[PDB]
């Protein structure tokens, strides 16, 4: 209809686009030195 | 009805199925399929009229005499073996008739006649939940005893399963029978593989139900149910007879599509036990729904049929209605063949 | 004019940018099929002073 | 000069309660576009 | 009959349009006189000068890495030792009999 | 080998976001690099292939089809360029669309080091070409050619898929190499037998052979010229290279297999070329003369010797230049009458003297006159032949005779004796018409000067 | 918050909003009465909404900009020609038949979901019911063929079946020389070849078919020309009877909200308007369909959704 | 290969503790680019299904799919390597504890082995 | 196996054999669903009291009870249907067909 860029939404958007990409990045990183650790390899 | 009474059915269903799928006594599985067809019944006869009465009063015979057989399977195998677990059928006679009657609650051929009429009775969104989610109960139940099945008689009944799907689709002009004797046909390519691979049936099951959710979300939003409705279809929004095309095409098994990839599979994997007949007559078979297919894409989209002159008010409104998983079906029911090796998550 | 064409003929800088890529992409599945880099036995070969693989 | 589109003829072929009439299914009228039928 | 004896509501068939008329040197590619000559020509440079020519000559220098001049060379220095040493040219066995271990019969 | 499939990849999105009027212009001068860089697959080894990864490789039996499918699109962009003048922007795009994904899946289905990698391109590749026929056709039989061109496909191809994947439960692998390199005779066994069947009616379907031909002339007819143009330039060629892939875990087995093979085929050739010689339609001639050279290919391909491989190379490539053409020439007349019947519109070198030097030049390296390739490949396999049997040369030299017979008829027939009185509406051909004729025709005068390059692996 | 499910849930309910005076009033008369102008003070007195009877473009009024479109992109038809050529050979009688019983169901639609979301009554000039009197002269007067009746029967069931009529049903009754009289008095050139044949059929299928059907499910009242003047004693009249026979006082909560679901939703609303009958009148061949479709989209703010046309002004389409 | 009673399985474990043991996917995997690709083909179906400009509408919309794509295409590279390494670990430990069922071979070269030569004539 | 038990199983064979011939009267096809679980009540009853299986004492009253509650189920849709036609004859139901 006649409607502005719903800002609430916009932003629940982006945050949850940045949170998970965030995350994933903590949990590659975790999970490389998780088998660094384990392997014996650094 | 009221929206809260249809939350509280359609979360009973999905309680039923549930407790289907999560119990290890037998009668608690007769708990949860008797829960799942209580709740089933107003959702089939959600919108009020005689057709829809009569596809409801038929489902209910048909699942009832199907609850009636697969309890006195249950009663015959607790009097060879006094056990309650779901596991092995310890007698011949318990395992077929408890074979029988899973196969009416999934309407397998012979016991397929009434998929077609209930679908047809009922609307576009009970046909929907009715050939997507009524299928996980019996197929895990199967799943969990398949190694007590007999492979001549699973075997047999999917092979008619898949030739009366393709010869039963080949005489429609309403789309709901044409959804039917789809599920049919592919209800007999998940039988066909049970006896040597679960794996492959729950793989064929996911897409067969992401291909069925994104063609009947397409229905639904190009309101039509009649092949000749569906042809106006261009003349308003040609995006989705385009959409309804790939997604045909996927359902045919073509290649480099999605539906390719799981009857590849079952018959990689029913070539890995000496089946080299029964595979060849399948595909040979699944022809005719490609064949059906591919009549409906010419009807939709290939070609422009006559409209309508009160069709230009329409070009004036937008749906009201939007559904949020429809693009996610349609990319996961066409694109997802270079993804295939992930089916070793054993999903 | 500068900026502006650059909005109207951008399209054409993307099938050799493609081909840039491709080219990297061969070069990089390359590198991961080198287990029998100077071990063949027709071209087994002694190294050079400043030489560290015979082949990249 | 243009390319051949379906006429009205060609889109009846589709219009039947069945594909392929046959004498025992010739009476066979298609559903009503509402699925609701006279109750008489 | 009242029926008109039209059986829907058609656009009539239309009669192709001529290309050379609204542009005599029209090069057949666009009606936009612009777009069309510079269809044209960069069809006839990407076409010929580019592909055409620069293709055929790259064609033509393309290094023997299919060795037929080694196999002559090699050929030659072959022919020059065995017709020197009496050596009777080629020789009927492929692979050298001594290195063959074939299976006794003894029937 | 991605140097080649990221740049045909990037046509699309560089297609989807050009400007209205630029979306010629842009694929066509893309295209064209695209090909120049292909060119450069053509530096064969004389040792075992140019393996680039796991994934794909590169033969002197796939360079030269690789090198006519990149040179095949943009020249399939100019034909179609006329037809659909009229046509909306994302509809003209989609067209495009349709020729980029066929370019894609034809090369990753020729360098394809896996038997179901190829398979399943092979098969996508069927996709695009059926829109392409049923959407963008004239006629109201196009539909009913897609269903041909469909249904006879897969009645060959779904037993091929099975026999693939049995053969991966017992060899173990489906690599061109490990399947070369480890080959085992096959027994005289009915197992043997029907496994050898699935194996080769895939690709024998497709050629397409005599008695499975019918699909071809339908499916000309019907489809528009791009599509005319890459059925019978580049799709008809798979089915060779299929069988010459496949064919070497069938032997002995192909020494019995092959005589009904061998008997269709050269009776055929002879039925097809006299089936040309009463033609009312171009098209349908042209499709029937195409039929005919394919069997011949066939017959190579089942004789399956040095020179019969060479001279089957040879001949696809050829045959594939020549008879796009001809289908474009024939387009050329149609744009202009409208009608597709070859005795309508007569007299033509009177009205267009160049375009009746195409035809000539057309018409001539149809007829197979030396020193062109089609006499190159037709040569080798008439050789090859008479080794095989003596008695052979009385059909090769019967179906040469026809050939010349109905090549010329056509071109007496369009170009010669008086124009039609009431056809006034036959305008000078244009740039883009003479261009096109002339990028099919140097092509070929070019690859007679170097033969080797289109030769094959056995050269 | 977009009226659905969830609205009906949480608070939505329209039975509180019903304050006695919705009671929705369609009047009717003949073609040349002085229905509008007592419409007109009915919604003025009683404090209701007036809806000026749909014509070819009310469809346009509502959606875009409510600037009329092209006759040749909405509608395709004229009541002028029907006037001139009444008889054509191009089908324009029964083409604008039907569009304008499309015209009259969408505004009815339009109707009820104003009232059934506001609570404030409506006044409507003829309906979709009393559409199909002018059909029925187009009939008798040779202008329509028996299978146009037929498809206009077929898709006013399957369309008018999902409705509530109106409370309360206001003829005007107007005889036929005096409404010449006024028909010449107007001066329009096209409304004064209106034969009194057409006229006489109008009304005889008008208060012989139309008012008893609406008697056994309405309050009718019926007006001569001289007592439809003062709308004083209209207003008491329907202000003192009290609708107990119809199917609104059986209406609660649930069927109201599986009302309010129907009347949006514009798009479910016509459904049945296109159904694929084939009437030479009214079908439209595939070359003239994909073009006056293209020429549709290429109207200014039509080729993306009301927000997301960039040419009409919309801005911030990219984070929308 | 049916694992499911396979022993010491945790029932509803997506990852087990052990497949902590094998090398996570690289982000810039093929197969995380394809996920991503899949995400960004949704987001522009969504815009042209909703008739908006297909290639630029919604970014954060379009942002979100390819990052839910991703995140979900990560956790299913990591479950299916597992379950593929699983099968190697237990497909070679069978074989090492049932040497007679896997005999070693004697090794015969192709001088002393006879093939049957059939002539191509 | 007794004869008793056999006999029981052919009882529920009978039944659903009338269950499957449809005469007419859907009433009768609910009446041989009702039949159907009398015979399951009595087999399993007699099985589980002959082994001394003490909990599962349990399961004859649930199934009694579920197959009732089914019973009222179908009983109200034959009212539906016969609320149509004024009749519950099966060849009534002809409207929809394959
Ligand atoms: C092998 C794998 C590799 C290739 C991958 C291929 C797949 C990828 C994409 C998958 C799907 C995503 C997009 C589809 C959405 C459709 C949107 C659309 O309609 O198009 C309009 C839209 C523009 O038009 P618009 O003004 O916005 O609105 C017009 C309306 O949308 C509507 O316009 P209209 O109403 O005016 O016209 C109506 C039209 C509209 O109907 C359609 O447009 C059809 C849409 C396609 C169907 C999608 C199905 C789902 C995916 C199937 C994939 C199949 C592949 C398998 C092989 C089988 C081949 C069929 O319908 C018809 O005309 C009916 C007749 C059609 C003939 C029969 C139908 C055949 C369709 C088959 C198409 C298959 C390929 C499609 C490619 C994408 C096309 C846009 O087109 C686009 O711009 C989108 C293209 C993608 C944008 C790329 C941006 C990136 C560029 C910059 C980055 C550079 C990259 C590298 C980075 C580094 C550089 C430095
Ligand atoms: C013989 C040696 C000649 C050397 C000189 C260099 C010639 C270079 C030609 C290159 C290829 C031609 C290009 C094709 C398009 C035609 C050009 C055009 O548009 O004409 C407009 C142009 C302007 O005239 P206009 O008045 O404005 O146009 C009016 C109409 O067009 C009406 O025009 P029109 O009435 O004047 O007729 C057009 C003309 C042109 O149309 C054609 O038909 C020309 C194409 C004929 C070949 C047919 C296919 C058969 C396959 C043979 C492959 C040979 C290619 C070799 C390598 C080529 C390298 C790219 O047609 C003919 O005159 C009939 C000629 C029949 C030739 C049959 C003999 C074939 C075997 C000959 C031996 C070749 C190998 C020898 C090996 C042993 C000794 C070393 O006219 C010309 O330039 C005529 C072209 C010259 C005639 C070609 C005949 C000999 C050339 C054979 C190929 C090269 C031989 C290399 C060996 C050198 C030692
Ligand atoms: C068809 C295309 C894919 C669609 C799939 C839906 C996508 C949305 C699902 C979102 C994530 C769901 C995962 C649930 C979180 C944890 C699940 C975990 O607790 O359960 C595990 C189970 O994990 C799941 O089974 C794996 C789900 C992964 C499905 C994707 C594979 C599809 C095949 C590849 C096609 C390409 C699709 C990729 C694009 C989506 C353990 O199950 P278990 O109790 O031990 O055994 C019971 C099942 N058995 C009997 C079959 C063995
Ligand atoms: C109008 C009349 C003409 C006027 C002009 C008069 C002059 C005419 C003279 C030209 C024709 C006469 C023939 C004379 C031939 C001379 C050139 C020839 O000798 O070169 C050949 C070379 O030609 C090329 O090999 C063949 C052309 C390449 C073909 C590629 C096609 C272009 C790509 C476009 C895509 C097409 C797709 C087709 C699918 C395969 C053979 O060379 P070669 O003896 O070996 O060794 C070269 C030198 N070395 C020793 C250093 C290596
Ligand atoms: C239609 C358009 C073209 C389509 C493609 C046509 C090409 C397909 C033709 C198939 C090739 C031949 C099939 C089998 C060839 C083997 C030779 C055998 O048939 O002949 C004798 C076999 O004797 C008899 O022929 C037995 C078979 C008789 C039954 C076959 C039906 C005959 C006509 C049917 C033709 C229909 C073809 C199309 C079917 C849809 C040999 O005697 P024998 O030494 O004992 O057998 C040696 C082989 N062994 C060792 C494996 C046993
Ligand atoms: C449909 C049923 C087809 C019946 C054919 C049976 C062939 C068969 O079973 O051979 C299997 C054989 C190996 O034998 P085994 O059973 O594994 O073991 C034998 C030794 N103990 O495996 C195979 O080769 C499978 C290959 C597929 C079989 C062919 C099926 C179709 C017929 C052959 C193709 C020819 C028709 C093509 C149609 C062309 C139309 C354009
Ligand atoms: N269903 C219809 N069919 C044909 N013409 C109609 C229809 N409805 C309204 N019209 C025309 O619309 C015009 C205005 O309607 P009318 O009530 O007669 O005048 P007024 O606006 O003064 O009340 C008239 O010429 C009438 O014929």
């Amino acid at each position: 209809p006649h409607g502005s860029p719903d800002w609430l939404k916009v932003g629940l958007t982006l945050g949850t686009s940045v949170f998970l990409w965030i995350y994933l990045i903590k949990q590659h990183k975790e999970d490389v030195l998780e088998y660094k650790r384990r392997n014996g390899l650094e | 009805m009221n929206p809260i009474i249809y939350t509280t059915l359609i979360m009973t269903v999905m309680s039923g199925t549930m407790l289907v799928m999560i119990s290890s006594h037998w009668l608690l599985i007769w708990i949860g399929f008797e829960m799942n067809l209580l709740a089933m019944i107003p959702v089939l006869m959600k919108n009020f009229n005689p057709r829809a009465t009569e596809a409801a009063t038929k489902y209910f015979l048909t699942q009832a005499t199907a609850s009636m057989m697969l309890m006195m399977a249950i009663i015959i195998n607790l009097l060879y073996s006094g056990q309650w677990t779901i596991t092995k059928m310890f007698n011949p006679v318990a395992m077929t008739m408890m074979t029988m009657a899973l196969a009416m609650k999934l309407g397998l051929s012979p016991f397929h006649f009434w998929v077609p009429e209930v679908t047809q009775g009922i609307s576009l969104q009970a046909g929907l939940l009715l050939l997507t989610w009524q299928k996980l109960a019996p197929l895990s139940v199967l799943c969990q005893i398949s190694q007590s099945i007999n492979p001549n008689l699973m075997l047999t009944m999917a092979m008619l399963s898949i030739l009366i799907g393709g010869w039963g689709g080949l005489n429609q002009t309403q789309l709901r029978k044409i959804m039917a004797y789809s599920s049919i046909a592919h209800m007999g390519w998940m039988t066909a593989v049970l006896p040597y691979n679960t794996t492959m049936t729950i793989l064929n099951l996911l897409i067969y139900i992401t291909m069925t959710l994104a063609m009947f979300m397409l229905l639904i939003h190009s309101s039509a149910t009649t092949t000749l409705s569906l042809s106006h279809t261009w003349n308003k929004m040609p995006v989705i007879t385009s959409l309804m095309m790939v997604t045909l095409l996927s359902m045919g098994g073509l290649p480099p599509l999605s539906g390719f990839m799981p009857k590849w599979m079952i018959i990689q994997e029913m070539t890995k036990n000496e089946s080299i007949i029964m595979p060849t007559l399948m595909a040979m078979t699944a022809l005719l729904n490609l064949y059906f297919y591919m009549r409906l894409a010419y009807s939709s989209s290939l070609t422009m049929f006559p409209s309508t002159n009160n069709m230009k008010m329409k070009w004036q409104f937008e749906h009201t209605k939007q559904m949020k998983l429809l693009p996610t079906m349609i990319v996961l029911s066409t694109l997802v063949l270079p993804m295939t090796p992930a089916l070793s998550s054993l999903n | 004019n500068v900026l502006q064409i650059v909005r109207d003929h951008w399209v054409h800088i993307l099938v050799p940018v493609g081909f840039v890529f491709g080219c990297y992409l061969d070069r990089r599945s390359d590198e991961k099929l080198t287990a029998f880099r100077n071990k063949s036995l027709l071209f087994k070969r002694e190294l050079r002073p400043n030489e560290e693989v015979t082949w990249k | 000069a243009r390319q051949w589109q379906p006429d009205v003829e060609w889109a009846e072929q589709f219009g039947g309660a069945v594909m392929y009439p046959t004498k025992e299914t010739a009476h066979w009228k298609p559903p009503p576009w509402n699925d609701v039928d006279p109750p008489k | 009959p009242p029926e008109p004896t039209i059986r829907l509501q058609e656009d009539p068939d239309p009669e192709d349009e001529n290309l050379y008329e609204k542009n005599p040197d029209s090069h057949g590619y666009d009606k936009d006189p612009i777009v069309d000559l510079w269809n044209m020509r960069v069809v006839f440079f990407f076409g010929f000068s580019i592909v055409l020519v620069l293709g055929s000559t790259f064609v033509a220098y393309l290094p023997d890495y299919r060795m037929q001049e080694w196999a002559r060379r090699e050929a030659e220095r072959l022919v020059k030792y065995r017709e020197a040493n009496g050596l009777p040219l080629m020789e009927s066995n492929c692979f050298d009999p001594n290195k063959i271990q074939l299976p006794e019969d003894e029937d | 080998m991605l140097k080649i499939i990221i740049p045909t990849t990037m046509l699309l999105p560089m297609t989807w976001m050009s400007k209205h009027n630029m979306i010629w212009i842009n694929a066509t001068v893309h295209s064209l690099l695209i090909s120049l860089i292909s060119l450069s697959l053509l530096n064969q080894l004389g040792e075992n292939s140019l393996n680039f990864s796991l994934t794909f490789f590169s033969d002197s039996l796939s360079a030269p089809l690789l090198v006519l499918t990149t040179w095949l699109l943009p020249l399939m962009l100019m034909a179609s360029q006329s037809h659909l003048s009229k046509e909306t922007t994302t509809r003209k795009k989609l067209y495009i669309t349709m020729l980029i994904l066929l370019q894609l899946f034809l090369i990753m289905t020729f360098t394809a080091t896996e038997l179901i990698l190829f398979y399943i391109l092979f098969e996508a590749t069927l996709v695009p070409t059926l829109i392409i026929i049923t959407r963008w056709g004239n006629q109201t039989e196009r539909l009913n050619a897609g269903l041909y061109f469909l249904f006879y496909t897969l009645a060959g191809s779904l037993p091929l898929l099975v026999a693939l994947v049995y053969i991966q439960n017992t060899t173990g692998s489906l690599n061109f190499l490990i399947i070369h390199y480890w080959s085992h005779p096959l027994s005289n066994s009915w197992s043997n037998i029907f496994m050898w069947l699935a194996c080769i009616m895939a690709f024998m379907v497709k050629m397409p052979l005599y008695g499975l031909h019918l699909w071809l002339p339908k499916a000309h007819v019907e489809a528009p010229i791009a599509g005319s143009m890459v059925l019978a330039a580049v799709l008809l060629k798979l089915g060779g290279y299929g069988m010459m892939r496949i064919t070497t875990i069938l032997n002995p087995l192909t020494n019995y297999m092959a005589y009904p093979f061998l008997m269709l085929s050269m009776w055929g050739m002879i039925m097809t070329s006299s089936i040309c010689l009463r033609q009312t339609d171009l098209k349908s001639l042209i499709a029937y003369s195409s039929v005919s050279h394919m069997a011949l290919v066939i017959v190579a391909i089942m004789i399956q010797t040095p020179w019969s491989f060479m001279g089957a190379t040879a001949l696809m490539i050829a045959h594939g230049l020549t008879s796009s053409m001809l289908f474009c020439l024939a387009n050329t007349n149609y744009e202009r009458v409208h009608s597709r019947t070859m005795i309508l519109a007569r007299g033509l070198q009177t009205l267009l003297p160049l375009m009746a030097t195409w035809w000539l030049v057309a018409s001539l390296t149809n007829l197979a006159l030396p020193p062109s390739i089609n006499l190159i490949g037709e040569l080798f396999i008439i050789t090859a032949s008479f080794s095989w049997s003596n008695i052979t040369i009385i059909l090769m030299g019967m179906n040469m005779m026809i050939t010349a017979l109905y090549s010329l008829y056509m071109l007496i027939t369009t170009q010669r004796g008086k124009y039609t009185h009431h056809i006034n509406n036959i305008k000078p051909s244009f740039t883009r018409e003479n261009a096109l004729m002339a990028l099919h025709i140097l092509p070929l005068l070019l690859l007679t000067l170097n033969p080797k390059m289109i030769l094959g692996p056995l050269y | 918050l977009q009226y659905g499910p969830l609205a009906f849930v949480l608070g939505e309910r329209t039975t509180r909003k019903l304050t006695e005076t919705s009671k929705v009033i369609t009047v009717d008369g003949n073609i040349c009465s002085g229905k509008g102008r007592l419409a007109r003070e009915i919604a003025e007195k009683l404090g209701l909404r007036h809806f000026p009877e749909a014509g070819i473009h009310y469809a346009d009024s509502t959606t875009g900009d409510g600037k009329p479109l092209d006759v040749q992109l909405s509608g395709n038809c004229s009541l002028e020609k029907f006037y001139d050529d009444p008889k054509s050979n191009d089908g324009n009688s029964y083409r604008l038949q039907s569009w304008l019983y499309a015209s009259r169901l969408l505004q009815y639609a339009d109707a009820l979901e104003h009232l059934l979301s506001t609570g404030q009554g409506v006044v409507l000039e003829r309906s979709i019911y009393s559409d199909f009197v002018f059909l029925e002269a187009m009939y008798r007067q040779g202008f329509i063929r028996k299978q146009c009746v037929e498809h206009y029967n077929e898709v006013k069931k399957v369309t008018a079946c999902e409705y509530l009529p109106p409370h309360v049903v206001v003829y005007v009754d107007v005889p036929v020389p005096e409404i010449q009289s006024r028909i010449q008095k107007k001066g329009n050139p096209h409304e004064m070849k209106i034969t009194a044949a057409y006229l006489q059929d109008i009304e005889n299928a008008y208060k012989k078919t139309f008012l008893p059907e609406m008697s056994e499910k309405c309050e009718v009242l019926q007006y001569s020309a001289r007592e439809a003047e003062d709308a004083e004693k209209v207003v008491e009249d329907i202000e003192y009877l009290k609708c107990d026979k119809g199917p609104w006082p059986d209406q609660d909560d649930r069927t109201f909200h599986r009302l309010r679901m129907l009347v949006q939703n514009k798009l479910e609303v016509l459904n049945y308007t296109t159904i694929p009958v084939y009437l030479p009148e009214i079908t439209i061949g595939a070359h003239q369909s994909d073009r006056v479709f293209q020429k549709f989209t290429e109207l200014p703010g039509r080729k993306y959704s009301p927000g997301y046309n960039e040419d009409v002004g919309d801005k911030w389409i990219w984070l929308k | 290969t049916m694992m499911s009673g396979r022993p010491g399985r945790v029932p509803l474990q997506f990852l087990p503790n052990e497949a902590r043991s094998l090398p996570p996917p690289k982000l810039t995997d093929p197969r995380l680019v394809y996920m991503g690709f899949l995400g960004y083909c949704s987001g522009l179906i969504d815009n042209a299904i909703r008739r908006r400009p297909v290639v630029s509408a919604g970014l954060h919309r379009q942002l979100l799919y390819v990052t839910s794509f991703v995140f979900f295409g990560y956790y299913l590279l990591k479950r299916q390597d597992y379950m593929y390494a699983l099968r190697d670990h237990d497909m070679f430990a069978y074989v090492k504890s049932h040497p007679e069922d896997f005999p070693e071979k004697d090794k015969k070269t192709y001088g002393e082995i006879l093939e049957e030569f059939h002539p191509v004539r | 196996m007794p004869l008793v038990y056999m006999n029981i199983i052919m009882a529920f064979a009978i039944a659903l054999a009338g269950l499957l011939m449809y005469r007419s009267h859907l009433m009768s096809s609910l009446l041989c669903l009702e039949g159907m679980m009398l015979s399951l009540f009595i087999m399993s009853t007699l099985i589980i009291l002959n082994t001394h299986f003490t909990l599962a004492n349990m399961m004859p009253i649930i199934l009694l009870v579920f197959a009732a509650c089914e019973a009222a189920l179908g009983l109200s849709l034959l009212v539906m249907v016969s609320n149509t036609y004024g009749t519950d004859y099966v060849q009534n139901l002809n409207l929809l067909q394959c």
